[PDB]
């Protein structure tokens, strides 16, 4: 379950947001 | 560490000049199921997905998704000179946060992995508990819409930039994407397809 976190931004009359998305690799390619 | 990290930054702007939400901090919680069709010959991703919002203890917009709403997306790609196109149709039901769609890429194999397009590929859709209604940006821009900007760093590897329109085509939402991807590398996690098929 991943987070996204919002926080407003007042000079574009809109939003940011920032987070981490971490893929799983799979095994047996290194 | 077994893993490939994407950090994300994104912003979004309203499209129409009418009142929008500006919301206290806080962050949506979403939960993804990747599948397969069995009978889907054509490279695709099944998703069913759960978000919703948190964090706080505790506009006409909001109105138009108390029900199930049906979803278009539609996304132009370049990654490393690599075109592609996918279309996805599905439905969401903003009352439980839970979408359904089914995406297929119709320019042939997908050149990177599904997983690192499930963010790219409509937040109007998160439940917003009660209590935190007044702070529902995404609903509160529509009909009219928003633009959804993003940059996605793969750590070690190259980066995609998105703009996206997410907004009401008559009864339906619709999110329209161009993405570029650029500096990966060709036999690194996305190029090589190193990833698992999943989403945590």
């Amino acid at each position: 379950s991943s987070n996204v976190y919002i926080m407003a931004d007042k000079q574009r009359n809109g939003i940011k947001a920032n987070f981490q998305i971490c893929h799983n690799l799979v095994s047996l390619r290194d | 560490g077994g893993v490939q990290l994407a950090y994300h930054y994104q912003q979004n702007t309203p499209i129409g000049d009418g009142p929008v939400l500006l919301p206290d901090n806080h962050y949506l919680s979403t939960q993804t199921k990747l599948s397969k069709d069995p009978n889907e010959k054509r490279d695709h991703m099944v998703l069913l997905e759960f978000v919703t919002a948190a964090g706080i203890t505790r506009s006409k917009g909001e109105e138009l998704f108390t029900g199930v709403v049906p979803i278009l997306v539609e996304l132009d790609g370049d990654v490393n000179g690599h075109k592609f196109s996918v279309s996805g149709e599905g439905e969401g039901d903003a009352t439980y946060g839970k979408l359904t769609l089914k995406f297929i890429c119709t320019t042939g194999k997908l050149p990177v992995p599904w997983p690192t397009l499930v963010t790219t590929l409509v937040q109007c859709f998160s439940r917003y508990p009660d209590h935190m209604k007044q702070h529902d940006f995404f609903k509160s821009a529509m009909p009219e819409g928003y633009i959804q900007e993003r940059t996605i760093f793969f750590k070690d590897d190259g980066n995609y930039k998105t703009r996206a329109e997410v907004k009401f085509e008559g009864d339906t939402l619709v999110n329209r994407i161009e993405l570029k991807g650029i500096d990966f590398k060709e036999d690194g996690n996305i190029l090589g397809h190193k990833l698992e098929y999943n989403f945590n």
